[PDB]
DNA sequence: ATCGGATGTATATATCTGACACGTGCCTGGAGACTAGGGAGTAATCCCCTTGGCGGTTAAAACGCGGGGGACAGCGCGTACGTGCGTTTAAGCGGTGCTAGAGCTGTCTACGACCAATTGAGCGGCCTCGGCACCGGGATTCTCGA
DNA sequence: TCGAGAATCCCGGTGCCGAGGCCGCTCAATTGGTCGTAGACAGCTCTAGCACCGCTTAAACGCACGTACGCGCTGTCCCCCGCGTTTTAACCGCCAAGGGGATTACTCCCTAGTCTCCAGGCACGTGTCAGATATATACATCCGAT
């Protein structure tokens, strides 16, 4: 069929020849009438492939048609300017905003047909169902695919209800913690055929028997390329664990939360995570009012006490800093310490607005970019972003899921780095977070060691 | 396991009084705590008068009795009719 | 000039508009984070189901809605239009509550 | 310093002025003198003690810990307020 | 022979046979007439019947064909038998009676 | 001459200092008998029975009185009036 | 004549205006308006035909024909008012 | 063997054996546990010390050497507590609590 | 025929607590009523916990939970003392 | 031992030869220590024994000392009178009056010891009895015995209190209704002599083996004399019995409460007794309002249609009427009747004061008397006083005790009578007066047939 | 503001007196011993439902300001009610007669419990469709300045 | 006064979801005998409620007077309502972990049922003392002339 040999002629730019066979992967299942996963890993053009897919479908088989680009709220701005800058002849706008700019978006141009790309979020979809169900849709693209792992999810339920000719899905990473999750992306991909769980669980019940099988069933649906196999143009990730004790306070709050010293503890695993984390995060710890912010903070938190050597360090050496953690609280603190210490953060959370993201991420980007670090947290400002101007990624804590962690690292360490990327991941010793970490050791091993080892 | 309740006689009630309405599940669930609520009172008082007299059996007397001093009004009167017209029927069946 | 209602008509439209509902009117976060504070204080660590606190607001609501109207009466009497503290205290020690 | 933003200085001021307002628009209410609203959280306050007091009763006896539906339906009717809808 | 349920003897839509065990697990004497739960039944069938009429008919008003807990409410409190019955009861969901003190209506 | 009022407290102090019934037996009696021929003609009675009687409504007047006082000094008043009986009954929710 | 003398024209009449002023001093009331003899009598009669009611129907209900203390003291109990001082 | 009280064993006044008779044949539950009556009797026992010492003290408040109705309602609606308890309660011959409001008593 | 009545007890009662007081009758007869008013609000409550834990009787724990639910503030506790004291001696001996 | 056998000389007037007797038989128990019954018939001066014994114990044995007399409130100034008339050298009062009067009398006389005779009525002995309790009394006369007949009575009570050296009784009919009242009245006598109920009834378990012995159980202890064969002087009595029917409205009535025609009926002999004696006693069968009393009374009532009748005769042959009655509404009908009738009635009652009755008594014992018909009650009025004017005695309705009609029909035929006594029974046809007629016949028996046949 | 004199009230005293504390005989109900059985405590399991925090959205709450109308004080004016006096009438206690009615006793006997077998009715599970909740759009109505 | 004008009501249209209808268990209700005891019945007896009257006496009833209290009117002011702006805290959905509730099986120990004594509680006399009454006396107090 058609094989599509070389670079896109209304492609802009270059693109490099495993983008040439993913490209061609689409083209044949759109043929062959299936649905597939690029599940290719992060840093590598994902989105570069999508566009050229659907210059393909506008100018091959001549169907501009609705398009509807599904992703979280912090890339759409990215999604954006990365079609108006590789095919810059297409229809597309971000359905974002006030309810009352949304509605008149939807009455000017989305009833209007005045479009040939939507993107839009999560949360506008959920929102915005009943409108968007009125578009036969061609195709769907679900960027960042784990996030409808649980069919249950309302995401999953509404998606599982637009007219859609075809679907897609792109993830970085694919399995996240058993084999459900991609029966459940399978269902959202091909219902027809799959439309079995407890079949598809004991077709396997989780040597050769299985896992072999479990390579040939999804051989057409899925397309991952190792960095490693496929780049090799980058340098490898540096990952360091340093482990710390605790503070005084922070030994005092860890057994009064542990023989059970009028506030409510129910979830001792979180009071546990907040105490290792920086006591004064608990209220009162803190001594005052008056409350100062001169030096008490750090030397009584052994993971911000180790932080503070090692930043200031890597400042003579003149690095850039990313830091990511779990807490948003725990990132004000954060925030007041680097006020404290004079330097220039650019911090985003799950709080922050749209276009202060935008802001955020262009200033840390710019050409002598202004800022040293950046502060993060892994859910809202953990996906698709691409901060390749910085070269040190902190993970402040670890998390229950590694592949959040994956993504994490991941945001630094992708396509133009130009540099060696060290990753400075906190542990406290003798504390859950030694549990938590072995238990996401055993999630991301049922992972790795099985799944995607010939990928 | 398995919660019995009072909801398909509320509905057969329902379907003869009026033929043709319906009632919502919070509502259906209101009216079971009505049945249960009222059975209660009604059970307790005859079992109080059953202590009073000594004896040691609850009868239709009783229930009746109980019936009498818990429904006002005109509801007493038209409940001990029903009451009556039922047992009635049963025995000479 | 602006448009302005008189004092007393907007009141008159909320209470229609408020007596022809049936939803709750408290707040269902505030409401159940104080009745775990208060519940703390006679055992510690207690769970709750979502069915527990929302009867307890069911039940709270009605309580109120109940006082008030003894309340609006009992300014009524004084020949007033506006409630007081007063007028809620004898409501309550007329009900053999305090 | 942002992590000194505030706190709601309380539980019992989150049962918020206007929320008491339609409480007294529901009960018929025309004029609230300003003062009303303390002693009316004093009120709430009070009855909500007694009512949660007896159902923990309840699920102390019972041996469990997760207070339940039918414990506050059962502190109510013991204190003379029976409840329809809940079981 | 052939079983006849003592609900379909006594003619009723309540059952009997049920009524008759709660009657004797509860506690309630140490021994039970076999007419008390023929004429508890018959009472209880009846009151429903008196309230569902009462919440139909405030539906109908509603232009609604669903009762609801409001429709329940305003039954009840619409009619003095039954609203010195359940005078202590509280109806989740059930609202307040519309009603506006005179003096306060304007002149 | 006492002033208005003196012989008022006076006889308030009496009254709440003693413990007797303050109405006569005969009239209680003959009112409780009529109001018994409505329910069953030809009725019998304890003397005990009507003394239980007495003692409850005598209490239930006086547990009134005391609520109708406090009405009346709430609408800024020292005169009883039958509008707050009818209150005090209202609240109490016997009506 | 003196066959046609005079009768009580009512029963309730019977309890009198000085009856209800003792009354109304032992609930600590100072000065009474004139009207309130009749609603007092009205709201006693009622009281009162609620509890004959009660006690009748315990009476009938035992079979008897006489009204008895524990009659009175049951119907009371069941009223929500407790009776303590004649039996029970 | 000689008997023994379950009251003496218990070193009560008021009687076990007459409680536990009365709680099984008063149809409260099927079974009857061993303490129930002991619990019950030291509790009945209690409540009737605390009214019986209060009554005293306020008879003797008016030096009168035996309690009359007078004085348990004295009792009773002074003391906070059992006032609460018995709160829906008439005592015969009881009076009432000398009580003048404020605003009556002259200038 | 033989009636019975708490009548000696609360006079022992009275007598370790006023050791030089005397009651007359009228009152005698108004605490009788009273112990079997609490009486039968005790038992009736530990009969309703029983009936909802779904036991079939009536022990120490649910006479003390019912205690607890009856008896405010601080007859409450000075009650369940009372009693906790009174059947741990009985068990004793 | 003393004698007495002639007329006393400090007694003024001539006695007859039996009061001598008696007198005799006073003196020989006040010696022998023992105390009996004086139980005369009806009409013989028992008052003129007793005054002239106390002479006695005043001028023989010298004891003028402090004597008691009890009798019925009607016969006080009776017993005053002829203590001034027969004796008037004695001390003699009457306690009797306002309480006021009568504290102020107690502490004049009473506590002044200046009195030697005190007459007083029941009422006054039960109600002045802490003072009455502070005399030693020495003689204790009780007119008309049976009134002590039960003896839990408060008067028998009281009575059995008094310091008294000794006692002494009076009633012309002394066997009321069984046998127990003797005993009762006995044991007020000789309380420590008799002191026995069961075994005074068992010694005669109510033939010869007992009359016999309850005549000489008693004989000493009482004294009778009939006037048959002691007066020898008087004319007899006639007695008739009028049977009548019922009139329309009576028959009417009598029926509405035969099948239970909302106003009580607890006992149906009452009722029934109105019905008989007049319809009008009930409430509303008289026509009106207005009421007006002109002849409808007559009519409709068989007993008063006959009475107008037998009355109207009987003023033509111009004698005089005495009325005893059971109720004093009827009595009030009646009235109104001879009001309609322009007779002069001279009525007496229960509620009539003191002084009226007096009054009453001497208006219709005048010279010329011009009172005609004299309305009384069988209880009140019913006993001791004098009517001697009169000739005709009707009895309106029996008694459930014939003694009482026994004193209601000799309180005319009494000693210094000179006409002929005719007393007009009247009963009514198939009604239960004819059962209570019956009732009292047999306990009049149980009393003539048996005991005082021989006295 | 302060005495003077009534006037009600509290107190001490002697006297009944009647109600209470005590002593006796009986029976009936409680304690002891023993057996048998079933309720509940214990341990294991698992799964489900609670808890905590974050992410995004957005509607309600908090603050502030202008102004009018509702509460409160003051004053005058009937007017209704408290206080005091003389009469008699109705209540209270007792005495009588009486008889219906309530409570005890002994006998069956009809009814309700107990048990075993079987079946059908009711519960939990699984489907669709109609009743209702937004929702825009015009009509009507009522309010506030004229 | 009548002309804006904001709120409210219908009202047709859309979708949406919660109601209604159908399909397998399983367990609990019905049938059929068999017992045994709760109560219904008849008879007896004695007691206590009813009705009236007699007699006493204290309270209720009618009347007059004057005062202080409730009620209406006026004025002031201030406090609460109505309205606009901003932001923040509620709401709902995600996402993990894991505590705790609910079932099942085992068995044991604690309660019931029975029979046998016996002693404690009840009914019935009987002496007596705490208290209510009456009397006199002292005292606090209130309302009217200086
Ligand atoms: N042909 C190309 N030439 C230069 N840069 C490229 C090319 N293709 C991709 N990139 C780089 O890819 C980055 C954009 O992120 P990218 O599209 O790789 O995200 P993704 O991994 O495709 O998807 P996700 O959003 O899941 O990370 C840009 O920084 C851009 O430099
Ligand atoms: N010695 C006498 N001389 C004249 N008349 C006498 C004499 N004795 C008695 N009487 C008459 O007795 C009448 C007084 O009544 P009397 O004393 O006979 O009543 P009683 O029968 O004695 O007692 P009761 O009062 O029970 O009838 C007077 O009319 C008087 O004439
Ligand atoms: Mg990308
Ligand atoms: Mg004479």
């Amino acid at each position: 069929e058609f094989q599509f040999r070389e670079s896109p002629a209304y492609v802009n730019g270059q693109l490099r020849p495993y983008q040439i066979q993913g490209v061609n992967w689409l083209v044949s299942l759109h043929k062959n009438k299936i649905a597939g996963i690029l599940a290719d890993e992060m840093g590598l053009g994902k989105t570069l492939q999508t566009i050229s897919f659907l210059g393909y479908l506008r100018y091959i088989e001549k169907i501009p048609g609705p398009f509807l680009v599904i992703a979280p709220k912090s890339t759409l701005n990215n999604w954006l300017r990365e079609i108006n800058r590789w095919t810059p002849d297409v229809n597309a706008f971000i359905l974002q905003g006030d309810k009352e700019e949304r509605a008149e978006l939807i009455q000017k141009k989305l009833l209007g047909c005045d479009f040939d790309v939507v993107i839009a979020s999560y949360e506008i979809i959920i929102r915005e169902k009943s409108p968007l169900k009125k578009i036969n849709w061609e195709y769907i693209i679900i960027d960042e695919a784990h996030r409808i792992k649980n069919e249950e999810s309302m995401l999953s339920q509404v998606l599982r209800e637009f007219t859609s000719r075809n679907r897609l899905l792109i993830t970085g990473t694919p399995l996240q913690n058993n084999l459900h999750e991609l029966w459940a992306l399978l269902n959202f991909l091909l219902p027809d055929i799959f439309s079995d769980a407890q079949d598809f669980d004991d077709w396997f019940s989780s040597q050769d028997k299985i896992v072999k099988q479990l390579h040939t069933v999804l051989q057409p649906f899925l397309l991952r390329r190792i960095k490693s196999d496929v780049e090799t143009s980058l340098l490898p990730k540096k990952e360091l664990n340093l482990y710390v004790g605790m503070s005084s306070m922070q030994k005092k709050w860890y057994k009064k939360i542990l023989e059970k010293d009028k506030t409510r503890l129910l979830n001792i695993m979180m009071q546990l995570r907040k105490c290792c984390n920086h006591p004064y995060l608990f209220d009162g710890a803190e001594p005052g009012p008056p409350y100062t912010t001169d030096e008490h903070l750090v030397y009584n938190a052994a993971k911000l006490q180790v932080l503070d050597k090692l930043l200031k360090k890597l400042k003579e050496e003149g690095s850039r800093v990313l830091i990511f953690s779990q807490m948003s609280r725990l990132l004000d603190i954060l925030e007041d310490y680097c006020y404290f210490r004079n330097y220039e953060y650019c911090r985003i959370d799950g709080s922050t607005a749209h276009e202060d993201r935008i802001q955020a991420i262009d200033d840390y980007n710019a050409p002598d970019s202004k800022k040293f670090v950046f502060l993060l947290t892994t859910r809202a400002g953990g996906l698709g972003i691409n901060l390749t101007s910085a070269d040190v990624v902190v993970l402040y804590d670890s998390d229950w899921n590694p592949q959040a962690d994956l993504q994490a690292m991941d945001r630094a360490h992708r396509i133009g780095q130009k540099k060696q990327v060290k990753v400075f991941r906190l542990v406290t010793d003798n504390s859950v977070e030694e549990k938590i970490l072995e238990r996401a050791t055993q999630k991301l091993r049922l992972d790795q060691l099985v799944i995607q080892q010939n990928r | 396991t398995r919660k019995e309740s009072y909801a398909i006689y509320v509905y057969k009630v329902l379907k003869q009084v009026h033929p043709d309405t319906g009632i919502s599940s919070k509502a259906m669930s209101i009216m079971n705590s009505f049945v249960n609520d009222v059975f209660e009172r009604i059970a307790g008082e005859a079992s109080r008068l059953a202590h009073y007299n000594k004896r040691s059996t609850i009868t239709s007397r009783e229930i009746q009795t109980a019936v009498r001093l818990l429904l006002p009004g005109e509801l007493a009167k038209h409940a001990v009719s029903e009451g009556t017209k039922a047992v009635t029927k049963y025995t000479s069946a | 000039k602006p448009h302005r209602y008189r004092p007393g008509t907007v009141a008159l439209r909320e209470i229609r508009r408020y007596q022809k509902s049936t939803e709750l009117l408290i707040r269902k976060l505030p409401f159940q984070r104080l009745v775990r504070e208060i519940a703390q204080d006679f055992k510690t660590d207690l769970r709750f189901q979502s069915s527990a606190v929302m009867a307890l607001q069911e039940a709270s609501e009605a309580y109120l809605v109940a006082l008030f109207e003894d309340t609006n009466l009992c300014a009524i009497h004084a020949k007033r239009v506006t409630i007081m503290p007063k007028d809620i205290q004898l409501a309550r020690r007329i009900r053999g509550e305090r | 310093a942002k992590r000194h933003r505030k706190v709601l200085r309380d539980n019992i001021q989150g049962i918020t002025k206007p929320a008491i307002r339609r409480l007294a628009r529901r009960g018929g209410v025309k004029r609230i003198s300003g003062l009303i609203y303390e002693e009316t959280r004093g009120v709430l306050k009070v009855f909500l003690e007694n009512v949660i007091r007896d159902a923990v009763t309840y699920t102390e006896h019972a041996k469990r810990k997760t207070v339940t539906a039918m414990d506050v339906v059962y502190a109510l009717k013991r204190q003379g307020r029976t409840l329809y809808g809940f079981g | 022979a052939k079983a006849k349920t003592r609900s379909s003897r006594a003619g009723l839509q309540f059952p009997v046979g049920r009524v008759h065990r709660l009657l004797r697990k509860g506690n309630y004497a140490e021994r039970v007439g076999a007419g008390a739960p023929v004429y508890l039944a018959a009472v209880l069938e009846y009151l429903t019947a008196e309230i569902l009429e009462l919440a139909g008919n405030a539906a109908r008003d509603n232009k609604k064909t669903r009762i609801i807990p409001r429709h329940l409410q305003l039954a009840v409190r619409n009619d003095e038998e039954l609203n010195k019955l359940l005078g202590r009861v509280t109806i989740a969901q059930g609202g307040v009676l519309p009603n506006i003190q005179s003096v306060l209506l304007p002149k």
